[PDB]
Order: structure tokens, then C-alpha cells, then sequence
């Protein structure tokens, strides 16, 4: 799936032509298509979940909206098409409209059909079997979240009591003809593991970036390779976490284990749940990773470098400007503004010019 | 919920859902590595007998149609899949996998770990299995079947899909644009072939015709004498079921050919039994070679080239008398895929130059089969 | 279905709720659903056909004013609903917005797409196999005319060329499990035919005007009852064909053959060549029958009393005006302006205040 | 396209469309004017060896569902409508019409003119007939099959629908809120009951339970001997297909319960045979009662009450011994429709109490009964 970035060029006509427009791409690996599917969509980097919804159900004008999207697509095609689904449109009206082929477009449809049950017996509902079942098709823990009202940890736990884990296939190149040497492994929910952690080696695991972006480029995928190298030639038995085509990073050459996973809570909980590493490091990936740092800690994570609090210190502004402050170092004046008058003393008091982010 | 379930000889279960009749299935378990071809694997009689698992997740995608039967009925005992699509996506398609399964009386499962199986096969080689489709499949019942299964080894499979009396055939191959051509009128046909039925496939009718060839179709137990009274120009040595060994009549009839200097060319089976009737040995694989991505080497030139086979046993490579020479080697394991008679004009190969489904590679096979022909009627 | 006049209350809500808004109804009957349904938007009055579209399908905006005429019905709901199918909708589409039973919706959808089939091969694509089952879903001439792009009449002349007529059954309260000898009758594209013309009679038919609407009141049927009574009690056979189920027209004891049909050119010639009237009444039931009266002409229809010519002296403007001025009579000063400043100045002519009819 | 075709003896002619079974249905071809409980009438046994034609146009809206079986099976020898409604749409609905046919490997089919049909059966009387769905029907044929059907006057069909072995049932009536219920226990149900079994339907039994009945369903040729062996504090005489009068062994059984002062209660067939037993006559209707509307007078109270009716046979009023009274007549026809025993504690009905489907009115029919077995436990 590719990656855009339109929200940094406003101007910019944001409709996909024959010219390309994107700026990196993620790739996922999935027994089926819906899970393949599904697995890219949370491993975009773009906050979504999968389908999550583009239009209200409750907006009058949905149907003209999500039409222009199809008719015409735009970077955000594929929720748009999920959202045609929840408003009424057929898949022979989705066909018309955008000429995606129909063998993908029931995929979709059945998958909001599934996600409209969910909402419906809500996480009541979420018996082993369905559950099973809903994974199988490759959903997100976060996504049955949000349909079932609950935080996504409570998704998590529930799988953890029903005993619901995926199980890791490797990469061959010949559909299991022959055996391989190489871990280069995907998760789906199935029966056999091939994963075979060893009990041999203390690991380090480093966590990718994800597809390539503006600000989050192959910069970031440079000191995870770095990272992963020097820690190998030094000993340790190394795991890539990453799901960039294009990079080094995903090369299996790279590393001693790859998990050619979504990077995200979800599916890295999942591999240490099976690999108990000595450590994880969350600090060579760029915001994607870095995100992920006191939720993995929260779970048990074995985080190292600088910690996630740490980080917060740093990434939060106040955090920061007290920091600062104690250090006796200078910064730019600077004020939270709520409200616009209070926006226009403050900044008196500030003087211009101003920089104001929000 | 329709279950179905897959119990192999040792005592593996496989639970999944019922896509194709309902009923039970044995037979010899095998896996087959082709992404697309389904349905011409299906239909090809070398299948009797063993239950189909096909490596690739997806099956069913484009439907079925027609032109893409290899004979006039599903030969599969069973089909095991990952996943059956909601829908057939192609302008070919005239039926649905499962409503085609049905209707062929198929018992399918999908819905199973197939790499588990495949790998499994692949490590412990091929198992006898049993495949239940119903309300409640009792597993010690599949247990049972499987285990009481015979085997593949030894058993003569070729007897029992030959065709029942002769036939003529004149049709050639499909195209895009003209789809399945209609037969061609005898007098079109330069050269007569006489083809013995071991369970051939239509592509391999198809592409001699398309090579000059008129065809007489016969049962797999025709006679040499019966055969060389027909004046054949050459001798066509059909693909087939089961085990090549027990086929006495064949060896014995082949043999009676090689006396002689009509050309001869054999295919999968066919290519066994010209290697037991020159004196060779056959054995059965580990797990076999099903597939459709090949590498098999022509030895005397020194080239690749990517084939399909379908094949569980093999012609033994050290055992090989001194008349028989060595033309063609698996890339994957080396095993042997072609043989020429030093003294004769006859010779076979492993793998598919039929393809049907899969790479058109080895076609040319068929090809220094027309030469000697040609040079056959030169005398 | 009922029978609507909002557009004589223009400032008035137009939307169908609990408390009664309709001012009369027509009435159909069919061998199956689709067909009652055809022939009952036939009948209406309202110049519908079948499912005549609302919207265009290349309004980028035609799917809202979809939703909306769905989700919040009005008169003209009915047509939306093929609107929608014709849009890409789906039946559960439909049926979220509508509540409208499924049942009655694949029935829509599947005209639909026999409308869109009947567009794609044209009239070269109406064969007899074709077009009758075409009329046995009830399709009306004028309705596949417009889908064929060809004249009612073109339709019609086929039909009678591959001999495709309608057949008349019989209503008897049991199902047939009884004989009845009363003659009431409706049309279908079945084998048998009840009609059982005598050939007795002097016969005369009249007509009804459809669904009551303001200004087409029951003023209008009972001046048709009156021709029935008057006539048959003179030993005339007497004919009614009439779809309105609130009036004496159409109770059976009004006459003595009770033609429960669509006040159509169509319906009423079909009527017609089996019949054999001696004289056909267009003149009673108001302006449904009236302005069927020219086509009756032309098809060769026994009309009686008031030609239609002389009709149409007298509602044409110019005819008449010509015909006062003939007999020297007083009308007020009047004009035809086409422009705006046109008026204004013909206006200064003839001098306010004025009567401008559209 | 799916080709049917029904062909009557006198040789007209009904093209239509295949939504069943393939293959051919031949027997009486019979009309039902219920516009509801299409199901119920498939699968009641006393459409045994009859084609059914129904005149309500649409069959099929609402599926069809468990509940809605009044027997294991569909008994309808074929079914033929005017259309099959693209879709089922009802809460209770399980599975569509169709596939509930094809699942019953039913021939049946849409798309005929029904309304002529009915009218010939109803102005010519009853016709045998045939129907093939197939590839391509051939009417010659169908009409052979057709006028090669020995009718159903002088057929004796109870034999052919009751069970092998006799059985309890003690299973109540469907509730909106509940549905079926569960079986009660036997020390639950105070009276106890054989019912001969004709080809009996559910709802019968499911009524008489409702009243307390514990039953013992047995084979329509049990004796006398064999049932009074099980002191039954009543016996109900089932309802069933075909002809009546070739039921020697239970006119006979009957017999001899009408010697003892055991309460005796018959439905329909049961009825007929409940009157064959006392001496009166049975005759074939022209095209006999199936409808759910019909009206029938209870003489004795001067009531009408609208009745659900399948019978191609009657009783003789003419005929009638004194030792039975009539109880009610058809206010369609005047047909004899319930008569009660002078002397004993005997009494049937020509229509079904039960209904199922059809109005209720006629429930009460069974309070009599109760009555009767009650007083005759006093005793
Ligand atoms: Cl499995
Ligand atoms: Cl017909
Ligand atoms: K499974
Ligand atoms: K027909």
C-alpha cells in the first residue's frame, strides 16, 4: 500500500493519476487477502486501524461524497470504498465507480459486514470463536476496540484468556516444498508455529520505522540496519521488526530474525511474547516506534536506551520547558493560548513574531 | 456450519469446512505447489486416487469453465484448500469451484492449515488420508479409512481409467480468440499416431494434433500386435495413475515395439514404462513432484527449462542399462526426467511438455517427436 | 397507491406522516406483484409509465436527494427507489433508509435491471421471447418505448405483430375454486383468457377517470355511472373500465362487464379488439379519458357524442378565440407574449390587472 | 434456463420453469386454494402420490422452516405455482423454497398459468398427471408416464406412510415465544391414547398432547387385539392419503372398538374409515376439498366455521346407517363432513381440527373427544 503525504502540500491537486505522488509504501504478508489486507492497512503509519470510517453514517450527504472519492480516487480510496459498503452502495456499484476488480471489492464488503456484527453484540459477543474467527481476517485488536466500545487492551487480554495467538510462517520461496534455514517470518492465526525462538542467544530486538514519509526517511532505516550489524557482530542474536519493502532493514541478510510485521503494540507484543528479548530498541526507528514506548513498557517490555519517560520528558513541550528552566538555559518565550484574545495579550507579552504550532 | 474434516494415516487432524459434496474420500495425500491451474489439475486422471491440497491459499478465483478440463471428469478423490473465495472473477468462468465440486460429487475441504500439511508431507512424505464432509465427522471413523487405505504403492491405476474401446481424435489446441478449434477433418492430418490410455490427458491429444498428428486412442491394454497392424506412423505413450510396475501388459506391449523402428515417446507414466520395458527400475518418491515451477536440465545442452510435473514415482538413474541414455535431470533433486534409446527412436520424458496447467517450456518435446516420425515415413 | 396534489399547496410539507395527505387512489390488479405494481403506476395519472427516473444518473449530487426521498418519504418515494437501484444502491441500502420490506424491493431492483437490458439491446432486443416476458413483469409500451428509444405506437405495432396480447381473468372471491358469471375482469400476460366477448350486443364502452385527484372528484364517476345505468337499463351491454376502488363505477352490480384496468391507451385499446364496442364515452370521466380521446380516434376507436376534434376547439386557445370571434361574442382582450419585456408591453396593451396562465 | 413441463392425461400442456429437483413426478395433479402454509402442505402425508398445484400465485415469501413440517418428510409427489419469489423474507425463514425442494429432491415448477389449471381440475374433475424438469422435457413422454398412473381411487396409500414400529409422542404445540416445545414426561399427560397412524400430521398429535394425551402412535395395520392390549382410555384413527376403502385391516380393527365402549375419534381419512367400520359408503370427489377457507356447518349448534380441508374422498350420506348421525355438512357443497355414532362413544370430522395450516375454528372438535374418554374414566 502506498504512502502519501498530501496534508504537507495544500495547494496540491491530491487525486492519483499516472504521475506518482507517494512517498513511501508499506507491505504485509497474510494467509489470505483479507489478512494481507488488513495487516497493510494497520501498518501504514496513517493512524488507521483498518476500515476505520471516513464519513458519519448520519451525514445526508455521505453517498455524494463517498462517490466522488471512488468515482476519482484520492489517497484515501480504500476507506472511502469500506465506507460505500456501510452506506448502501453495491459492489457492482463500487465496480462502476472505480473499476477495482470485484474479487477485492466483496472481500471489503464482507469484512464491514463483519465489523457491523461486531458492533452489534458488541465485546459480549466476542466468544473464541468469533474472535477466532475475526483475527483469521486479519482484524486488528484495536480495530474490534473501537466496534465493541472497550479499550484495545481489553481486545488483548481476551485473547490472552481464550489462549488466541497468532502463529509465525516463514518465507520460503517455495510454498513449504523445501525446508529453510532463514527466519524470515509473517503472523497469522493458524495452527503451526515456525517461529522456533532460541533459548541459546540473549536478543536484541529493534523496531522499524514502517513505510518511508516525509521526515521519516531512509535516514531512520540506516541507524536500525547500524543498529542491528554491530549488535550481531558483537554477538547478540538480532530481530528486525519492519514492514518497508524498499529497505535494507527488511533484507533478511540483515539481521539474525526478521518479522516482516506491522510495527505496532499489537504485533510486536506478540513476537516478545514468544521471543523474551533482553532488550528492544525504540529509539533508531523514527515517531513510529518511538509512539509505541510507554505502552510497550506498560506491557513489560524490556525497552532500552533512553527511556520512555525519558523521551516524554523531551517530547513534551511543558516537560521540557521545565527542564530548561531547572537547567537555567535560555529558550524563546513562549505561552499556551486558549482563546484568540487571550492569544493576542499573551502574544504582547511574548512579542512578534510568532511561532505558533498547535 | 458444514463441517468437514481431514485425518491423515497418522493420525493427524485437519478440521476445517465442507465446500464440495458431501460424503468421505480416501486416498493418497499429495500437495501440489501450482498458484493458478486448479481446475486442469483436477480433471487430470494421473489424480485418481489421491486427495489434492493445493499450496496456494486461494483456490477458486477464476471459476471453471470447459476448455479447462484435462479429461471428461474430476480424477481428484478430494480437494483440501486453504480458502475458497466468495466469488469467481474471470470472463472464462461458467461455474463456481463449489457449485463445480458439487456437481462432480467431490468431497473438499477448506479451511485448514495447508502448510502445516504441506510440510508435513513434505517431512514425512505422502500419507493415506481421509477426508469427511458432514453434519458429524467422526474422526476415528477417517482415522480408519485412511489407515485401512492400500496404498498407491504397487497398485495399478492405469486399467482403471483407460478408455473402454478406441477412439479417433483430431482436435487441436485452444486460443484465445477461437477458444477450443473444432476437430480437423483426417485427411488434414499428415501423420497417424496410435496413443495408448494410461489416463491421457486432452492437452497432450491436442498439441500432437496440432503437430499433424491423427490420433487413435486405445485402452491401456491393447496389444502390440493389434497396435502394429494399424501401420502407425509413431507410438504415443500416454501420462496415468498409480504405479507403473504392475503394469505388465504395457511393458510387455512396449517391448514388443521396440523390436521394431517406429518411433515411440512416452510422458510421466508412459515415460516409466518405456524405462521398465528397456530394462530400467521405477520407484516411488518420498513425497513426489507437483507443481508447476520445475527447473529440469536438458543435459546435452546445458539448458533450463521450468516445467509441471505430476509425478509420485520414478525411473531409477543408477540402475539405467546401457541402452538407455540420460537427456533430462531435476534441478530440485536431480532425479531423473528424460531417457533415449541409444538403438531406438524412442524416448520419454518426466514432467508435462503438455503443461495444461502451467509453463510451455517443454513443449519442444513433442518436437523431436515429430522428427523421427518424419523421418520414420522417409523409410 | 395513493394519490397526492401537493403542488396546489405549494407552501404546504410535503412529506408522508401519520395524519392523511392523499386526496384518492388507484387501484390494480396482476397475476404477480410486479405486475399489480407496473399497472398501478400506469394507472395513477400522474403521466408515470412504470418506474420513470426522478434524477439524472450523472448528477454528481442525485444520491443525496436519493437519500433523502428515502430516508423521508414524500409523494413521489416509489420513484426514488428505482432511482437508487439505477445509482448502485443495494436492497439493504434501501431497506435501511425506507423499512420498506425486501420482498417488495428485489422486485424493483429487478426491473431495473430488465429497464437497463431493454436500453442496452433496444428495440432490435425486443424478440418475442423478450418482449412477452417483459409484459408478463408489467411493462407498459409507453415505458419500453422510452427505455428503446422509439414511440409508444412503435411497441405497440410490434406486439401485435408477434400476436402478444394480454389475456382477462376473472375476479370470483375463490380462487377459481368456483364459477362466477359476472364479468369482472383486469388484463395479464397469462395463456387463458375469461373475457368470453359476447357477440350478442350493441355494446357501449365507457370511461372512468382513474385515481380521484382535486379538481377530477367523484362529480366525474357519476356522471359515468349514469351513462352505465342509462344505457344498459336501454338494452345497451354497458362496459366500465375503471381503476379507482373508492367509487360505484367500479362496483360489478354498475354494469354489465367491469373492466378493472388502467384508464390507458394502451389498456383501453387492448380492450377494444376483443370487445368490438358499437360506441366508446370519453366525455364523462373528466380529463383522464378526454385527452385519450385523439389516440382512440386515430386507432381506429368508435368514439361517440363531442368530437374529439371539436374537444379540441374549444380547449384550444386559438381555435376558440377563433370560433368567438366567428360567432360575435365577447372575450376579454388577451395575448400571447413569449419574452418578459414582451408582456410588459402586449401587458400595456391590454391592461392590467391580468390573468397570466401558464 | 431451466426447463419444466407438466403434461395432464387428457393431454394439455403447462411450459414452465424448473425450481426443484430434475427428473419426472408423476400421480394426481390436485389444486389448494391456501393463500398461507405452503410447508405444512408439502409435507403432509396425505398429498402422497399428488402433484400440487397452488393458487395463491407467490409461493414461497417467507422460506421455509422445522417447525413448519408436518411430517419428516415432503409427501407432495410435485408441486406446481405461478411464481417463485426472488427471495424469502420472514424472521422464522431457515432456508428458501427451492432449495428446501432440491434439498427434498422435490420436481417442481413456476411460471405456468395456475388459473387455467385449477379451472380444467375444477370444471373436468380430477386428471392424472406428470411433470418433467430436464434439460429437455419431453411431452410424449410425460404423457405416457401420465395416462400410465393407476389413479388413486381403489390406491390404498395409509399403508404406504405409516411407520414400521409404533411409538410415544408426547410433544406439545409451537409458541411465538417459545417454539417447539420439549417433550413432556409421560407421568405429565393423564390420558392415554393410541393413535393409528395413516399418515398422521404433527399437529394432530402436538394438539391431542396439548389436551394431556400421552401418546402411542402405531402402524396402520395394528389389530384390534393388539391395541385394546394396551388399555387406552381413547383411539384416534389418523388422517392419510389415497383411497379409504382398501383398508380392510383397520375397517376391520375399527370393528371392533365400535364392540368396546372406548372413546373413538377420527380425523379426515380416519373419519372415513371411522364410517366404513359403522357401514356407510365412500365415494372419490370430482375434485375433492384443499383450501383453508371452507365453511362447515356444525348442524347440531347451527354455527359455521371456516375450515381447513384436504380430502379427495367422502362419505355417502345417503348411505348412512342409523347408528350415525351427521354432525356437520360443507356449506360449500353440502358434502358430509362429521358424524357422530348413535350408540357409541364415536365421532369423526372431514376436515382437519388441527389445521396447521389454516383457521382454528375447528380445534374444538377435540374437547369432544376429550369429554368423552374423560367420562369414560369414570367408568
Ligand atoms: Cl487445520
Ligand atoms: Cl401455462
Ligand atoms: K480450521
Ligand atoms: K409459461
Amino acid at each position: 500500500i502506498p504512502r502519501f503525504n498530501f496534508e504537507k502540500f495544500a495547494g496540491a491537486n491530491d487525486r492519483l493519476t499516472t504521475q506518482m505522488k507517494s512517498v513511501g509504501e508499506v507491505m504485509a504478508i497474510g494467509r489470505t487477502q483479507q489478512e494481507s489486507l488488513q495487516k497493510a492497512l494497520r501498518g501504514l503509519e496513517v493512524g488507521a486501524t483498518g476500515f476505520d470510517p471516513k464519513v458519519s453514517l448520519d451525514d445526508p450527504e455521505a453517498l455524494t461524497k463517498i462517490r466522488r472519492e471512488l468515482k476519482d480516487a484520492g489517497a484515501d480510496r480504500i476507506w472511502y470504498i469500506a465506507d460505500a459498503f456501510r452506506a448502501g452502495l453495491s459492489v457492482d456499484g463500487v465496480f462502476n465507480l472505480t473499476n477495482i476488480d470485484r474479487w477485492f471489492l466483496v472481500q471489503i464488503e464482507e469484512l464491514v459486514r463483519l465489523e457491523e456484527k461486531v458492533a452489534e453484540v458488541g465485546i459480549t459477543g466476542l466468544n473464541a470463536d468469533f474472535l477466532r474467527q475475526l483475527k483469521r481476517k486479519g482484524f486488528a485488536d484495536a480495530r474490534l476496540a473501537k466496534l465493541a466500545g472497550v479499550r484495545e487492551a481489553e481486545i488483548r487480554k481476551l485473547r490472552d484468556q481464550y489462549d488466541l495467538h497468532p502463529v509465525y510462517k516463514r518465507v520460503d520461496t517455495c510454498a513449504a516444498e523445501f525446508a529453510t534455514d532463514t527466519a524470515y517470518m509473517y503472523s497469522t492465526y493458524e495452527e503451526e508455529c515456525e517461529a522456533n525462538p532460541s533459548t541459546d542467544r540473549e536478543k536484541i530486538m529493534v523496531l522499524g520505522g514502517g513505510p518511508n514519509r516525509i521526515g521519516q526517511g531512509i535516514e531512520f532505516d540506516y541507524c536500525c540496519v547500524h543498529a542491528s550489524l554491530a549488535l550481531r557482530e558483537d554477538g547478540y542474536e538480532t530481530i528486525m521488526v519492519n514492514c518497508n519493502p524498499e529497505t535494507v532493514s527488511t533484507d533478511y541478510d540483515t539481521s539474525d530474525r526478521l518479522y516482516f510485521e506491522p510495527v505496532t503494540l499489537e504485533d510486536v507484543l506478540e513476537i516478545v511474547r514468544i521471543e523474551k528479548p533482553k532488550g528492544v530498541i525504540v529509539q533508531y526507528g523514527g515517531q513510529t516506534p518511538l509512539k509505541l514506548a510507554r505502552a510497550l513498557e506498560a506491557a513489560g517490555v524490556p525497552v532500552i536506551g533512553t527511556s520512555p519517560d525519558a523521551i516524554d520528558r523531551a517530547e513534551d513541550r511543558e516537560r521540557f520547558q521545565h527542564a530548561v528552566e531547572r537547567l537555567k538555559l535560555k529558550q524563546p518565550a513562549n505561552a499556551t493560548v486558549t482563546a484568540i484574545e487571550m492569544a493576542v495579550e499573551k502574544a504582547k507579552e511574548i512579542g512578534y513574531p510568532l511561532v505558533v504550532r498547535p | 456450519i458444514k463441517s468437514a474434516l481431514l485425518v491423515l494415516e497418522d493420525g493427524t487432524q485437519f478440521h476445517g469446512r465442507a465446500i464440495g459434496a458431501t460424503g468421505s474420500a480416501v486416498g493418497e495425500v499429495v500437495f501440489n505447489t501450482s498458484m493458478t491451474g486448479y481446475q486442469e489439475i483436477l480433471t487430470d486422471p494421473s489424480y485418481s486416487r489421491q486427495i489434492v491440497t493445493l499450496t496456494y491459499p486461494h483456490i477458486g478465483n477464476v471459476g471453471t469453465n470447459d476448455a479447462d478440463e484435462e479429461s471428461s471428469q474430476v480424477h481428484a478423490q478430494g480437494l483440501v484448500i486453504r480458502d475458497l473465495p466468495l466469488i469467481a472473477s474471470n470472463f472464462r468462468n461458467t461455474e463456481d469451484l463449489s457449485s463445480y465440486l458439487k456437481r462432480h460429487n467431490i468431497v473438499a475441504i477448506a479451511d485448514i492449515d495447508t502448510r502445516k500439511l504441506t510440510r508435513l508431507l513434505r517431512e514425512k512424505g505422502a500419507q493415506n488420508g481421509c477426508i469427511i464432509a458432514g453434519d458429524n465427522p467422526d474422526a476415528a471413523l477417517a482415522l480408519e479409512k485412511a489407515r485401512a487405505f492400500p496404498g498407491l504403492n504397487g497398485m495399478d491405476l492405469a486399467k482403471e481409467v483407460t478408455t473402454a474401446e478406441a477412439y479417433s481424435w483430431t482436435q487441436g489446441s485452444w486460443t484465445l480468440t477461437g477458444g477450443l478449434p473444432e476437430a480437423k477433418k483426417e485427411d488434414e492430418l499428415p501423420f497417424h499416431v496410435v496413443a495408448y490410455d494410461f489416463g491421457a490427458k486432452r492437452n497432450i491429444l491436442r498439441m500432437l494434433v496440432d503437430r499433424g498428428c491423427r490420433l487413435t486412442i486405445v485402452p491401456a491394454q491393447t496389444s502390440a500386435e493389434d497396435v502394429l497392424k494399424m501401420n502407425p506412423d509413431g507410438i504415443f505413450l500416454s501420462n496415468g495413475p498409480g504405479d507403473p510396475a504392475p503394469c505388465d501388459y504395457a511393458i510387455t506391449a512396449i517391448q514388443k515395439f521396440l523390436e521394431t523402428d517406429i518411433p515411440v515417446f512416452g510422458i510421466s507414466l508412459g515415460h516409466q514404462l518405456l524405462a521398465l520395458a528397456s530394462g530400467a527400475k521405477t520407484v516411488k518418491m518420498k513425497f513426489g513432484h507437483h507443481g508447476g515451477n520445475h527447473p529440469v536440465k536438458d543435459v546435452e545442452k546445458n539448458v533450463v527449462m521450468i516445467t509441471a510435473q505430476n509425478h509420485g514415482f520414478a525411473v531409477d538413474e543408477a540402475t539405467l542399462p546401457a541402452n538407455l541414455r540420460v537427456t533430462h535431470k531435476s534441478l530440485f533433486d536431480g532425479t531423473l526426467q528424460g531417457i533415449h534409446r541409444t538403438d531406438k527412436p524412442a524416448f520419454s520424458f518426466q514432467g508435462h511438455p503438455e503443461a495444461s496447467p502451467g509453463p510451455h517450456d517443454a513443449a519442444p518435446l513433442f518436437d523431436h517427436f515429430i522428427e523421427l516420425i518424419e523421418q520414420y515415413r522417409k523409410t
